[PDB]
């Protein structure tokens, strides 16, 4: 549960200001009408309490290469039975009727539901994965209110990391795809802050960073 | 084309002139208002640092997946004061 | 296609690259351009073995994939004064503070 290299790194450098946070923010005219962002709190989108319904919401910024990281702030008492959190097209679907892991349901969206700690994509076709995979029993892994979300366009993947551990990649075959940060919920009031942390280019990175990194060790 | 960096312990290493330049001390030592030579930075680290400097020029300008730069545990603390110094 | 090495003599250490293709006697002249010694005047070793000026790098035993530029290979290089070659003689880096 080691992360590598380039998150590391990237996870040690001063995080990105808060103009950027708001570039890579949600969406306000993009998403479902069940939800709205905070007037007084751009990174925070609030969700109506509607019954039998899922809403998404989807970030601004969709990226196409480099690594990018965003952390999500998302009170574990506010999630209820369907809570997603992943990257999805411009072409996901942002609302559905009834309560459901709707991030991940179709081929145009990747999630990880965070109380099944199930991965899902094109759900309709493809079995849920368990992630982490070290999980045995069915036993539940809390996520803690807060967590960081890893997509790497460079080499395709999303992983994500709790608590400073890494666990592992989660998706691959992401290369050449538009990706946008997005979250599936179903909890009456819930509010979900999203705090884009940084980027990196996929080039050689200075030896200073390189040295810390295997000292951090 | 090329020049010569020399270690604390008298070693001379020979690089291209464009690679020595991947560090930022080297590059305004270089320029001024040929040889380098440096007081507490052993053979050990600075071979290091010069497989660095091939490393980044190489990778640069490339866009095939750039592979891991090894740096043993035990070299790290020099390496990183080296780095450091040297900026890059 | 290239080779990353470091050719090296007593405390002199030059960082270069070839062509897995090109020969023994074409690194010689490279190091004649940098050192300033004529080929005939150069003994060049992969280890212990001296390398025939024909030959390619590769044939040699210097491939891409044990000679990155991150892990360069290393030649040996030995020169001769009056018709009359100095043993090869390579001296190490110093080492880590355990």
């Amino acid at each position: 549960f080691v992360k590598p290299a380039r998150i590391d790194i990237l996870l040690d450098m001063p995080p990105a200001s808060r103009d950027l946070q708001l570039k890579h923010s949600w969406n306000s005219e993009d998403r479902s009408l069940n939800i709205f962002v905070k007037e007084d709190d751009k990174l925070t989108f609030h969700r109506h309490p509607v019954a039998q319904s899922t809403d998404c919401i989807r970030g601004k910024v969709g990226l196409t290469k480099g690594l990018h990281i965003w952390e999500i702030y998302w009170p574990t008492r506010q999630r209820g039975t369907h809570a997603v959190v992943g990257v999805c097209t411009a072409d996901a679907p942002l609302h559905s009727v009834g309560y459901q892991s709707l991030v991940g349901s179709t081929e145009q969206s990747w999630g990880w539901d965070l109380g099944r700690n199930k991965l899902y994509h094109d759900s309709k076709n493809c079995a849920g994965v368990t992630y982490p995979a070290i999980l045995k029993n069915d036993e539940a892994f809390l996520v803690p209110d807060k967590f960081l979300v890893a997509l790497d366009m460079d080499e395709g993947t999303l992983s994500f990391i709790v608590d400073q551990q890494y666990l592992g990649i989660a998706f691959r075959g992401l290369r050449g795809k538009k990706l946008y940060p997005i979250v599936s919920a179903v909890w009456g009031h819930c509010e979900i802050t999203m705090r884009y942390i940084g980027g990196l280019d996929p080039e050689p990175l200075p030896l200073m960073d390189l040295c810390r990194r295997t000292i951090r060790q | 084309m090329y020049v010569k960096l020399i270690s604390s312990d008298g070693h001379e290493f020979i690089v291209k002139r464009e690679h020595a330049l991947t560090s930022g001390t080297i590059k305004a030592m270089l320029s001024g208002p040929n040889e380098v030579n440096f007081r507490e930075i052993p053979s050990h680290v600075l071979s290091k640092v010069c497989m660095y400097f091939t490393y980044k020029v190489r990778y640069t300008n490339s866009s095939t997946e750039i592979p891991e730069f090894p740096i043993a545990p035990e070299i790290a603390l020099e390496l990183l004061m080296a780095a450091n110094f040297l900026d890059c | 296609m290239d080779v990353f090495l470091m050719i090296r003599r007593h405390k002199t250490t030059i960082f270069t690259d070839a062509k897995e293709s090109s020969t023994v006697f074409e690194l010689k002249r490279i190091v004649e351009g940098i050192l300033k010694r004529p080929p005939e005047e150069q003994r060049l070793y992969k280890d212990d073995q001296l390398l025939d000026d024909g030959k390619t790098l590769g044939e040699c035993g210097f491939t891409s994939q044990t000679a990155r530029p991150q892990a360069p290979a290393t030649v040996g290089l030995a020169f001769r004064a009056d018709d009359t070659f100095e043993a090869l003689r390579i001296e190490p880096f110093s080492s880590p503070p355990e």
